[PDB]
């Protein structure tokens, strides 16, 4: 093929002068005299027949003058069912140990979104089990969900719940693409999926392939590895037929990795110093996951808030990639509630009386507007105290906060969406409204609560 | 290692070339035969075919190194001049090197000891007063020096002269002097 | 032949640095080699800058780069309604080519001051709380700005389909071409506003320009302008059009990824220094001209994302110092029961109450009086202000892809304003409200018509009305 | 810090629209207790006002403060290419 | 323009030494010198200056090679001569670093002569896998109340401990190192915790009164101190925290279990912003380089626990993060909690209020959690925790809750009553047996007759009674890990007497 010569090294960014053959954008070149594959996914041209690139591994020990080849191609990655059950890398290696991952097909982890003629309309609603998720944004299969949440809220271990009761109640061959997360949790994650039978080592009837490029990559690694993912899943969707689950935590890292590139780029940096091509890039990104008329990918997608801020320019552009975002917010998280989502902040494209009926939006929106009042009631109840006020608004705030601790759900719990909105139902009408407000914490539907409250009444 | 500064400094890639090109010539002393190399090299490179040859930046460097060194060692150029092209190719300086011949000559221009006078009229200059006028520039020079005398006119500054000796500058014209009395009769 | 023939020097995320191209223009369509086509934004004395309309995996230094000659245009006309075309007027709906005989240019200038003349037609959106407390006139530039997920589409869409009762009808001064430009959208939520678009049969006289967030930032900045030149056509040939950019936001932040590659001086966030030109040169060619050039015009309705309610951030200034008012929504209001979660509070409309009808107009003056001083005090005199403002902001709720002609809004705020609905309490209005609908639709098409055909309510109307309303609200559960 | 002033200032804000309104019906029915009730609330509404001008000061400083660093951080960025 | 393309280069050149193996300088200045040559050096190799000095290639450039200098650059000039080495940067590992006190190159800066180890290891080795690691399981004792109550931490965990400054980090990690005395002079050996303490751009002063401080303490036989102080050039200040890592990884390796200390991060992210800035890299947010973050990850993710078919030994990081007035939004500190397992969270407020240890624990967390506690820790603190939780999510209204429901008082009461349990003086690590009889005497309720102020003379009195009385219980309750049914009667028993005879 086409062979070059490095010229610099600068940090994570390489830049290779090819005398014929210059290769386009976006291709993979391999670096030659190395142990491990080092592979660099080009950038920029810059004249003179130089290309600048972005390192996939650390670049310690390049010498400027070591030969590099030219792939041809962008980042090709192994697809098929072959790769159900492994652990591969950002460039389709294997590191789980278990050798080579043997596909007939190799996949480009560049490729166009569906076109425009190739969308669907059908909406079809997943239930998940979980009140809050399933009653106030409920999950819709075939888009995109989101899991916002700052360090600390709760969003891994709820996609970990996702994991369990979604992927195991799935017949769809899943993909979980852990861009830029801790290598312990990864490791956690494998194991706890190997012992739940969902991962078979032995007589491969694995149902999900997981790509990992953790945090001590370089920042290219973190950039790409969700493309791979993103690959892996076309692959299952296009010519494969399937409805594939793509599971991608977390997916600002993504993000922050585009900025730690743009920086070495020579691009002048945008706000926050996040890249000038932050937008559209995730853009690019986000646009294949997408259902088609060959099949679809529903993905959820938990989203790193630096800060809990929900307006920096990362998890601000995802938004508008979303069907149905729940946010984790961290001031109920603190109060011990679990999940941590933020009912006032969850949004959700099928909670419409043409989709999910008239008496599961009216719960919603009964929910939801009960909590805002009575987050508006807690000024004057901060002010002067509850025992001042009217009587239907201390009922109201009684009321409120039975249901801020009948969202949450721990043994796990698994409470059908019928059950759901009954539940919260005969709590908003106030059929309840002598049993205490910890009787609803940390339970299931209507029946564990009145049995807590029994109980709890029967001791004290 | 050390370098030998000429008399005059000149400044940018151009300035920079052209002061390594002395410096490397006065170790050697063969600096009016580097001025004929470079004059030669100059004349060369300003007929078009050869220099749209040289300024195309889509021929690639190997490609073009490989007319100029097939074209120096044309004329049997020594290896100075030889090696400078080369270096002009290698870093892509080379469009700019007619800079570094124009360098280099105004080097060598006071390596010789001239100073350039520039003298401006409201008319065209006489022949007789004009070298009374040179006889009289040449009495502000120490010895060994030469005036470069180019006297091109103004019409416009309403008379007198004005002499520029390197930069030294006399305004003996008589706009000037309209106008000084001119802001002394106001203040 | 290096003037009418460039050859690509460098190429990065998107940026084409050419050399050659002596004789190219200022912003002129430029082909490359692979097919795709690009603009000619910089003129620089070694090179030229040029944006690229698609992706850089294609094109590579040392590519042919051909002149066309003309700057960027896009094919306008009928031909275009009922079609799904993208930033350039190709069409992306897979029905065929588009027929169009009248090319345009996308940057041309705003009319000027004499061409113009007041607004003083109602654009009608079919909302309640727009067309009364915010009303929006043929000519106008009304913003409609808030955070993510409040209902501006859903305004956009309501306006759209609404305009479908004019569309069907008989007099051709009171119809209304929409236009909705999706700028950074997704694919997916362009088609199923396609979708929506085509069941209510809305379809037949809108276009929809679509530069989705897979599409290349030259596209998005470009789509704008494509549509307003689309829309243009109409305005400048006697008719009346509607746009919609959903959103401005997002061709903002198109624009500055392409200048900062483009190396020209970043401001405030990075934002070019010609960005409030980008936005005011696009939102001026929204008009109304006189009867003497026509009569047409051209309604803008920007859309406007914030970041946590924050109006006071560079983008949302510039578009809210350029328009005539805006439209705010409130989360907080949208949790609240109120939707359209309209902020009543802070939504201006600086021309409205000229546009108007006059119907709409002296039940909508009650209203907003109303509404203010009860916001304002929001005894046995000032919870009567407060009783007063919860039934009206009872009123103003409304559900989504349903909406009013003006006769029935003015029934709904009239049974409001007069003071009827004081019997019944909070809760119960909504009921009403639909229950009452049915009514004034059923057996008393003929008040409709001659407030229809009136355009106010004469006395024998007035007294027609309230008996209707007491008449209902005696025999109502 | 910004969002730190801001969520002080809407704190302070409700907490002079809850006494003014205290005021408003202390005054109402005081028409000795009543009376006490209706001047310290109106004492608290108009602290709580003076409160929300210092920190709408600090606000609009530290407001103006950030665009400035944001700024900087731009320039000094682009001024290193 | 041009770095090479100075005159004297270019007239040598035009005109006619190994400049594969061997370079020159072309500028110096800040601690960065420019060479020319060097063509063979690699990307982070050491290089060998003329003085003596020595340098890292950080930045391989087409024409000339950016080394950042390790020392004072006044002995290096213009066209000196750069030698290669070939390798990488290293330092000694082993039991013999054990008391040592060592700079960012393993160079010994104590006197007491010269490191006797017999193996090397390199500094940017990369983390272990997935495959080689197993979850955390066995609890690190930092023998704080608070910490090893509700914010538990594991072998293997990387938990930062992030505050303003003077708000007692050191303090936390000085109790923790001071605490493995109990363990590292028993006989079993998978209890023992070496420890490793990266000084990163403190005083001298500072680092003296730390060693005499773990000296007094005893706990120096067990500890290494990587010393990279604020005199030290930046290379240094950004080399000590890999050395400290590697120094760790050696015990980690071969079944031995490791902590190190960053103290602090902050400052080395200082260090790394100047070489970054002085070496022309395009500079970010806060002036910081852009891969800032991949220079805190790649450090920390090298703190793992290993499974058993790997020797099963562990690395614990505890990295120190100083924030500026409680802005943990800034640059450095969202990137160092997002890398970490968690943070341990020191506020000021809570400092000078008297509570300390001035955790808090509102904003504190541990992703390990339970996992990495023993049972009876278990049993006390998921009760002591959620009292907490209640008790602070209704504080917002106290110092008038007396004029309300039964239940808002009762929960300030015990609340207050948890808090004044939790607080402990500097360089008294506790046992986990005393800190379980602590929590067990606060939340089964034996606190609700004592007034807030007298409760820590009641934990005085009490754990003074029941090491002087009860050897025999607290030695059952560290063998079992659990309060055994039994031991609950004697718990209570014991806690009943001492209440009854209690003033
Ligand atoms: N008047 C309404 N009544 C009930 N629901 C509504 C109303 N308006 C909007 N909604 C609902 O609120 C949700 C979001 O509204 P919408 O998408 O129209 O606003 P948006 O600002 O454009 O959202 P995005 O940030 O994705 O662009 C929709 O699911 C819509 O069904
Ligand atoms: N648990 C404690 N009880 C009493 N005093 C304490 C406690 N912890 C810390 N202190 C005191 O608070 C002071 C500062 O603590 P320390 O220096 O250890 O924390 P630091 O965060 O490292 O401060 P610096 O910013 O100077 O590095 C010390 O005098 C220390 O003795
Ligand atoms: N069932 C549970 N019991 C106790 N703590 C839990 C439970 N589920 C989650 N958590 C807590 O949730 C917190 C958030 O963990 P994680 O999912 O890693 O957060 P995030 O993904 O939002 O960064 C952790 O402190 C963890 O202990
Ligand atoms: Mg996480
Ligand atoms: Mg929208
Ligand atoms: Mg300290």
């Amino acid at each position: 093929a086409a062979t070059g010569r490095i010229v610099a090294v600068i940090g994570a960014v390489v830049d290779v002068q090819f005398d014929e053959g210059l290769p386009p954008i976006l291709n993979a070149l391999e670096v030659q005299g190395r142990e491990t594959r080092l592979v660099l996914e080009v950038a920029q041209h810059l004249g003179e027949s130089t290309v600048r690139t972005i390192a996939m591994d650390g670049t310690e020990g390049l010498v400027r003058g070591q030969k590099v080849l030219d792939s041809g191609a962008p980042i090709k990655i192994p697809v098929g069912p072959e790769t159900l059950g492994r652990i591969m890398n950002v460039i389709g290696e294997p590191i789980d140990e278990r050798g080579p991952i043997k596909t007939k097909q190799f996949a480009p982890i560049h490729a166009e979104a569906p076109e425009f003629m190739e969308m669907s309309v059908e909406q079809e609603i997943l239930v998940t089990g979980i009140k809050v998720v399933d009653l106030l944004a409920p999950y819709a299969k075939g888009g995109k969900i989101g899991l916002f949440g700052g360090a600390g809220v709760g969003k891994t271990v709820l996609i970990m719940e996702l994991i369990n009761n979604v992927a195991k109640a799935h017949g769809g061959y899943s993909v979980f693409a852990g861009v830029g997360e801790r290598t312990r949790e990864g490791n956690d994650l494998y194991h706890e999926m190997i012992e739940s039978g969902v991962i078979n080592l032995k007589d491969a009837t694995s149902k999900v392939a997981l790509v990992y490029g953790q945090m001590n990559e370089p920042p290219g690694a973190r950039a790409r590895v969700a493309l791979t993912g993103l690959t892996v899943a076309e692959y299952f969707r296009d010519q494969e037929g399937q409805d594939v689950l793509l599971f991608i935590d977390n997916i600002f890292r993504f993000t922050q990795a585009g900025s730690e590139v743009s920086a070495l780029l020579g691009r002048i940096p945008s706000a926050v110093g996040y890249q000038p091509t932050l937008a559209t890039d995730m853009g690019t990104m986000q646009e294949r996951i997408t259902t088609t008329k060959k099949g679809s990918i529903t993905s959820v997608q938990a989203i790193y808030v630096p800060a809990d801020d929900l307006t920096d320019p990362a998890p601000a552009t995802t938004f508008a990639h979303l069907d149905a975002t729940t946010v984790l917010s961290r001031a109920i998280a603190e109060l011990g509630i679990y999940p941590a989502v933020d009912p006032l902040d969850s949004t959700s494209r099928i909670m419409d009386p043409n989709i999910v009926g008239s008496e599961h939006y009216d719960v919603a929106r009964g929910v939801q507007k009960i909590l805002q009042d009575y987050k508006s009631l807690q000024d004057i109840i901060a002010i002067l105290g509850m025992d001042e006020l009217s009587e239907e608004d201390k009922l109201t705030v009684s009321r409120a906060r039975k249901i801020q601790r009948f969202l949450s759900q721990p043994m796990g719990k698994l409470v059908p969406l019928k059950e759901t909105i009954k539940g919260f139902q005969q709590i908003l009408a106030g059929e309840y409204d002598h049993l205490p407000e910890q009787a609803f914490y940390m339970v299931g539907p209507i029946e564990e609560a009145v049995a807590k409250a029994d109980k709890l009444a029967e001791e004290h | 290692a050390k370098l030998v500064r000429p008399p005059v400094q000149v400044y940018g890639i151009e300035g920079r070339y052209a002061t390594a090109l002395y410096s490397a010539a006065s170790k050697q002393n063969k600096l009016e035969q580097v001025e004929k190399e470079l004059l030669r090299v100059a004349q060369i490179l300003k007929e078009p075919k050869v220099a749209a040859s040289v300024l195309n930046p889509y021929v690639k460097r190997s490609i073009k190194v490989k007319s100029l060194n097939d074209i120096t060692a044309k004329e049997r150029f020594s290896p100075l001049t030889t090696n400078l092209i080369n270096l002009l190719a290698e870093n892509g300086r080379l469009s700019n090197t007619q800079g570094v011949v124009s360098a280099f000559s105004t080097m060598m221009s006071v390596h010789r000891g001239e100073v350039p006078c520039t003298v401006t009229s409201a008319s065209p200059l006489e022949e007789a007063t004009l070298s009374e006028l040179k006889t009289v520039l040449k009495s502000f020079l120490s010895q060994g020096q030469v005036l470069k005398l180019e006297a091109k006119t103004d019409p416009s500054i309403l008379g007198g002269m004005i002499v520029r000796i390197g930069e030294k500058y006399v305004d003996m014209s008589v706009k000037t002097k309209i106008q000084k009395l001119g802001r002394a009769m106001r203040e | 032949d290096l003037e009418e023939t460039g050859r690509v020097l460098s190429i990065g995320d998107g940026i084409a640095r050419v050399h050659g191209l002596r004789n190219v223009q200022a912003e002129e369509m430029v082909e490359f080699s692979s097919g795709l086509k690009g603009m000619s934004l910089n003129l620089e004395p070694d090179n030229v800058g040029v944006v690229v309309f698609g992706n850089d995996k294609l094109i590579k230094e040392g590519d042919i780069v051909k002149r066309t000659g003309a700057i960027v245009d896009v094919p306008v006309g009928e031909e275009l309604l009922g079609r799904v075309v993208d930033a350039l007027g190709n069409a992306i709906d897979g029905k065929g080519p588009i027929g169009s005989k009248t090319r345009r240019r996308v940057g041309l200038k705003a009319p000027g001051i004499i061409p113009r003349i007041s607004v003083r037609e109602p654009m009608q959106t079919g909302i309640k709380a727009v067309d009364s407390l915010v009303p929006i006139g043929r000519g106008q530039r009304e913003l409609i700005i808030g955070d993510r997920q409040t209902g501006k589409t859903s305004i956009a869409i309501d306006t759209i389909i609404n305009q479908k009762r004019f569309n069907d009808g008989s007099d051709e001064k009171k119809k209304l071409y929409c236009i909705y430009v999706a700028i950074g959208q997704k694919r997916s939520t362009v088609a199923q506003l396609v979708k929506r678009l085509t069941d209510a049969d809305a379809m037949k006289y809108t276009i929809v320009v679509s530069a989705t967030a897979s599409d290349a930032a030259p596209l998005q900045y470009l789509a704008p302008y494509s549509g307003c030149s689309m829309g243009e056509y109409f305005r400048d040939n006697g008719k009346h059009a509607l746009i919609i950019y959903d959103d401005l936001s997002k061709q903002a932040v198109a624009y500055r990824q392409m200048s900062l590659l483009l190396r020209r001086p970043p401001g405030r966030e990075a934002y070019p220094g010609d960005v409030f030109y980008l936005h005011s040169r696009l939102l001026e060619r929204a008009a109304k001209m006189n009867d003497a050039f026509g009569g047409g015009s051209l309604t803008a309705l920007p859309v406007i994302e914030t970041q946590a309610g924050d109006v006071s951030a560079y983008i949302p200034t510039n578009v809210i110092s350029i328009t005539d008012g805006q439209i705010f929504l409130e989360t907080e209001l949208f949790y609240k029961g109120i939707r359209p979660a309209i902020n009543v509070g802070l939504s201006v409309s600086r021309v409205g109450s000229a546009a108007q009808t006059r119907a709409m107009k002296q039940v909508a003056g009650t209203m907003k009086l109303e509404l203010a001083q009860y916001r304002e005090v929001a005894d046995a005199a000032t919870q009567q202000l407060l009783s007063r403002g919860v039934r009206l902001t009872e009123l103003l709720k409304q559900g989504q892809y349903s909406p009013m002609a003006i006769e029935e809004q003015v029934a709904v705020i009239y049974a409001g304003v007069r003071g009827y609905l004081d019997k019944l309490e909070p809760s119960k209005i909504t009921k009403f409200e639909n229950a009452f609908l049915s009514h004034v639709v059923s057996q008393h098409q003929a008040l409709l018509g001659t407030i229809r055909a009136d355009g106010k309510i004469s006395e024998q109307s007035d007294a027609k009305l309230k008996e209707i309303v007491t008449n209902f609200l005696a025999g109502f559960e | 810090t910004l969002k730190d002033i801001t969520r002080r200032l809407k704190s302070i804000k409700n907490i002079q629209k809850i006494t003014k309104s205290m005021k408003m019906v202390a005054a109402a029915k005081y028409a000795s207790e009543q009376s006490a009730r209706m001047t310290a609330m109106d004492n608290a509404s108009k602290n709580a006002s003076e409160m929300i001008d210092k920190l709408t000061l600090t606000f609009n400083r530290t407001r103006q403060a950030v665009i400035t660093k944001e700024l900087i951080e731009i320039i000094s960025g682009a001024a290193a290419l």
